[PDB]
């Protein structure tokens, strides 16, 4: 199961 | 470590031929489960071993929706990397990830990971600590900062600790007549003369799973590690894996050499000679 | 900084002149991940050829199977042609029994 977070997190 | 999940994605900008690929694909160890393409007709998380299959629709469809929302994201972050590096919009680059957990024989976590690379270079990777992170540049630096204040390392931490685990743990019982069987390697000595005075002594490994294995050649039980022709680790097509040493031998000296074969499924080494 | 695929040519089972079998070309260590491979027989283009999901190495470097259905016999030639942006021209590697 992938990490599915409420905001993946960006750059 | 005793066991392995690892998720990977890769982001591929392409300007002029619509937006970045993403492509995402899930492992435990040596073993391809799952795998997502953003240009399928129609992209979902999609299964790749029998054991996976029997997941529910709330499975497949919170992965889908996983992988929608991280296509999306990484389609940001190609666009961020572009300003971090001065670069053009012009030109095609891709954007990396790995992350997973190791199991130990009894299940607890060994350790975590999560890396990400732009344009096949280290950009940041979250330390063994699942608290800090190692930023490769000035421009991972930027990320890193943003992390920091956002408390990214602890939701990493929480799912590193918790579903990643508990989820391989469920894959390794739902799986179990494969995930947990080594096939040890069908092995023999193959001899190809080149000339007169030269022949060539290959050792092989065949058939073997997961795909870490040790060939080693020996000449009067010196190891010959600057001499030996070792071809990478290939995959059958079958699961399994194949590998051969090659050492080049004076003839009338073949007596000398002995192929060394290590590999989990062995109960102890192998010896070899042609 | 770009990095070239390296490239075999082999079967999944020790080859057998007129048993069915598997021709697979495994090619690795390459970046950017965009690929062209052809698996080829007598110069001519397989066109049943299947390849694995775009999956990545530690150091990054991309990998992909790419595999067919083949039965060997003695004079039939195999091989397999990638194109890369590392490379000028297609690279064409023979399939090697003995590899």
């Amino acid at each position: 199961k992938g990490f599915n977070p409420e905001v993946i997190p960006m750059f | 470590g005793s066991h392995s999940m690892r998720y990977f994605y890769t982001a591929m900008s392409r300007p002029g031929r619509g937006e970045p690929r993403f492509i995402a694909v899930g492992y435990v160890d040596d073993t391809q489960f799952v795998r997502f393409d953003s240009d399928a007709a129609s992209p979902r998380m999609a299964p790749r071993a029998p054991w996976i299959e029997q997941e529910g629709p709330e499975y497949w469809d919170g992965e889908t929706r996983n992988m929608k929302a991280s296509a999306q994201t990484y389609r940001e972050n190609l666009r961020i990397a572009l300003r971090y590096y001065n670069q053009s919009e012009a030109g095609s680059h891709i954007i990396q990830v790995m992350y997973g957990c190791d199991v130990g024989p009894d299940g607890r976590l060994l350790r975590g990971h999560d890396q990400s690379a732009y344009d096949g270079k280290d950009y940041i990777a979250l330390n063994e600590d699942l608290s800090s992170w190692t930023a490769a540049d000035t421009a991972a630096q930027i990320i890193q900062r943003k992390w920091e204040a956002a408390r990214v390392a602890e939701q990493l931490r929480a799912y590193l600790e918790g579903l990643c685990v508990e989820w391989l743990r469920r894959y390794l019982e739902n799986g179990k007549e494969t995930l947990q069987r080594a096939d040890p390697p069908k092995t023999h000595v193959t001899h190809h003369p080149i000339s007169d005075h030269e022949a060539t002594l290959r050792c092989w490994a065949l058939g073997f799973y997961p795909a870490e294995i040790t060939l080693t050649w020996q000449r009067d039980g010196e190891d010959q590690t600057q001499d030996t022709e070792l071809v990478e680790t290939r995959p059958a097509g079958d699961r399994t894996f194949q590998k051969w040493a090659a050492v080049v031998v004076p003839s009338g000296e073949e007596q000398r050499y002995t192929c060394h074969v290590q590999h989990e499924g062995l109960p102890k080494p192998l010896t070899l000679r042609w | 900084i770009q990095r070239t695929p390296k490239i075999q040519v082999y079967s999944r089972h020790p080859a057998e002149n007129g048993k069915s079998n598997f021709l697979n070309c495994y090619v690795s260590g390459f970046h950017p991940s965009d690929i062209e491979v052809d698996l080829l027989k007598n110069g001519e283009r397989i066109e049943k050829v299947e390849h694995s999901d775009l999956s990545f190495s530690k150091d990054w470097s991309f990998y992909l199977l790419y595999y067919t259905e083949f039965t060997p016999t003695e004079k039939d030639e195999y091989a397999c042609r990638v194109n890369h942006v590392t490379l000028s021209q297609p690279k064409i590697v023979k399939w090697d029994r003995d590899m």
